[PDB]
DNA sequence: ATCGGCCGCCACAGGATGTATATATCTGACACGTGCCTGGAGACTAGGGAGTAATCCCCTTGGCGGTTAAAACGCGGGGGACAGCGCGTACGTGCGTTTAAGCGGTGCTAGAGCTGTCTACGACCAATTGAGCGGCCTCGGCACCGGGATTCTCCAGGGCGGCCGA
DNA sequence: TCGGCCGCCCTGGAGAATCCCGGTGCCGAGGCCGCTCAATTGGTCGTAGACAGCTCTAGCACCGCTTAAACGCACGTACGCGCTGTCCCCCGCGTTTTAACCGCCAAGGGGATTACTCCCTAGTCTCCAGGCACGTGTCAGATATATACATCCTGTGGCGGCCGAT
């Protein structure tokens, strides 16, 4: 099955806790929109990169080690996972 | 009436809450659902370890944390306590990736 | 860079004009957005909100 | 991290910990300023004019 | 009789002319006698080719450009047009760099 | 050996600004964005430094601020590479 | 006329709530012993990358004459920053409703992951040679001074209500 | 009933700036030539990786409870936002200073290059012991339940301003 409409699973609550943990006092309604917007790039940009690192070690699994090289390229590392 | 707090009291409260927890905030099933899908978009019948996307979940709360501590300073700077997507824009556009 | 040279009526491609290049094309800003080019300068970029009100 | 697990009256180092030792120490912060540690959060930070007066 | 011109359009006129130009703003010699006073600081006796100093020039000015930009974006968000201290705070902020 | 942060003028900063896109431009500008010129300056003129110790001279050489600001994360084309 | 009602504002405190802190349980994750084996260590040799002296000339710095574009200073104004206030709207809080996340189970199988074979693909070595780089030259594309068209800027005036106020 | 000043709209013409167009010089890019050293070809081994097979890990799939948390609705009030008044600070511009730029020359510090030595590491071989997988204990801490202490919204008492009333 082609999955679809999985942003709106990014919550309005789940977007105010990161809020929260961000420090935001109030926040408006297109705050969450905009959110799921910037989050969708961004793991566009992320999953994209690992995926290319799966290609390449001739697989179909995509590894956490993949997702640390892809996050570590784009300079947020990311420890936990290796490296 | 039974008692009802100011939005401020309750807002500071959850600020302070959350700024003290470390558990992933956004649910781990829609997040891996909004993986698969997103990664559909590349190739078909893709397979993914937990810990990838307990990775992928991770950094994707910790870029929106960050990105919420810029937006927030976007709008405190514009006389505001209230985000907006011109404090997002302004936040993204200052880090460079618009 | 020739096409920003022909556009400045110019057959020698300049710094200026790979500036132009890279930056008026967006996957080359893309590549080169944390890369300075000398003697190049910024887009001629103004924002609306500065010029004044000519309606 | 063992000062923060102290603070926080543990003897085992939670990622918390780390989180805590590295962002507020200054040069650490500088050394891992675009780096992600994972279950550590962020420090607790409440802007002054969000207060309530 | 003596012609004066708004303050608005002289700004933007200097706009246009400095974002069409390609020619390094600040002075040679002063530049070249600040990066001598900071190198001093480091080592004693520095010497610098010229194209050194060209090069910090260019990436100085460079980097300056770009901040304005960014300051300029935050007074504009802020609904001015005139940019302050504030306005270079936040972007340094946001782009990471203060330390 | 002082007042040479203060040879970054006010109408050269001004003419930065206007690069920039500058409208208007406070009085408080000015000391502060010398400020940062000069924190910018201290970091690329440190690496630069390092570079030319590593090397054992006693020039700075172009490659040296290529291979720093490089280093910092903005590269600069057209002084060798 | 001064005096109580009422609002503004301050403030003092029952009361509900969230949360800092006291014990009890139970876990399962961290700490430690054991086998062992494969990577760390010791010894020896070759050689080639690296240390050091001399040379020389590149180019880096120091110094002076003028001149002039540029920086510094003053000044008048005007327009944008900043504060205040009112409208409203739209976001947060609370409660009920309900959607589904999470946990706990098992079954299956695609695929990560490790092992053996070999073969074909690349490192290593010499000859050679022609493509790529130092040097030179000349010349035309670019930089620049001057003139006219033009092109936007801005203020003055003419008409125009219009607004009263003396 | 009156015309004296005062902001608005339009339009016109000075006016500085900029675009366009030639005219002349100038100096760096295009092109030609030597040469020299690394690109190419041929050939040789060595081993990294392509490939087949086996395995066994965990990743996906499904289902059943279970409440945790998302969704929706009313509501109210606090901040977003528009308007306006002020004022002060920055911007254009004239005048004066000033040091940046050019350019010209001089002396020497050291960048780089070559030669020669020299000693530090690459690589083999052999030995051996510390690190890792696996197994087993044991206690640090997350949480349930217990008081129970700050804390904050609000209920309300009190002091003062003031405002109207009889
Ligand atoms: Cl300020």
């Amino acid at each position: 099955k082609v999955l679809r409409d999985n942003i709106q699973g990014i919550t309005k609550p789940a977007i105010r806790r990161l809020a929260r943990r961000g420090g935001v006092k109030r926040i408006s309604g297109l705050i969450y929109e905009e959110t799921r917007g910037v989050l969708k790039v961004f793991l566009e940009n992320v999953i994209r990169d690992a995926v290319t690192y799966t290609e390449h070690a001739k697989r179909k699994t995509v590894t956490a080690m993949d997702v640390v090289y892809a996050l570590k390229r784009q300079g947020r590392t990311l420890y936990g996972f290796g490296g | 009436k039974p008692h009802r707090y100011r939005p401020g009291t309750v807002a500071l409260r959850e600020i302070r809450r959350y700024q003290k927890s470390t558990e992933l905030l956004i649910r781990k099933l829609p997040f891996q659902r909004l993986v698969r899908e997103i990664a559909q978009d590349f190739k078909t019948d893709l397979r993914f370890q937990s810990s990838a996307v307990m990775a992928l979940q991770e950094a994707s709360e910790a870029y929106l944390v960050a990105l919420f501590e810029d937006t927030n300073l976007c709008a405190i700077h514009a006389k505001r306590v209230t985000i907006m997507p011109k404090d997002i824009q302004l936040a993204r556009r200052i880090r460079g990736e618009r | 860079a020739g096409n920003a040279a022909r556009d400045n009526k110019k057959t020698r491609i300049i710094p200026r004009h790979l500036q132009l290049a890279v930056r008026n094309d967006e996957e080359l800003n893309k590549l080169l957005g944390r890369v300075t080019i000398a003697q190049g300068g910024v887009l001629p970029n103004i924002q609306s909100v500065l010029l004044p009100k000519k309606t």
